[PDB]
């Protein structure tokens, strides 16, 4: 991610997500493709709040 | 439903069928007579006044 600023952004739009599931009551690791993702700008800005 | 997207487990063309029923609640009032106006509604005597 230390590309240039458009394409750090596309790329986070596009690819930068968490992919949880919501079934359990814990936070696996969802399987893939079945319900949205989970977007995190704190992906982006890498610091927790 | 919704034609979805490539790799993802589709919709399937499903109905559903469902019953409703009725409910009674009976109402009633008891209401009472004398035998005076029993024995004075179909009665008359010497017709007087």
């Amino acid at each position: 991610a230390n590309k240039t600023l458009f394409k750090t952004i596309d790329e986070y739009l596009l690819r930068a997500k968490d992919c949880i599931r919501g079934d359990t009551d814990t936070q696996y690791v969802c399987v893939e493709g079945t319900e949205q993702l989970i977007e995190n700008p704190c992906r982006l800005t890498q610091e927790a709040l | 439903r919704v034609a979805s997207g490539a790799g993802l487990p589709t919709s399937r063309q499903t109905t559903i069928m469902v019953t409703k029923y009725s409910e009674k609640s009976p109402i009633t009032i008891p209401f009472e007579l004398s035998a005076a106006c029993l024995t004075y509604l179909r009665e008359t005597f010497e017709g007087t006044i």
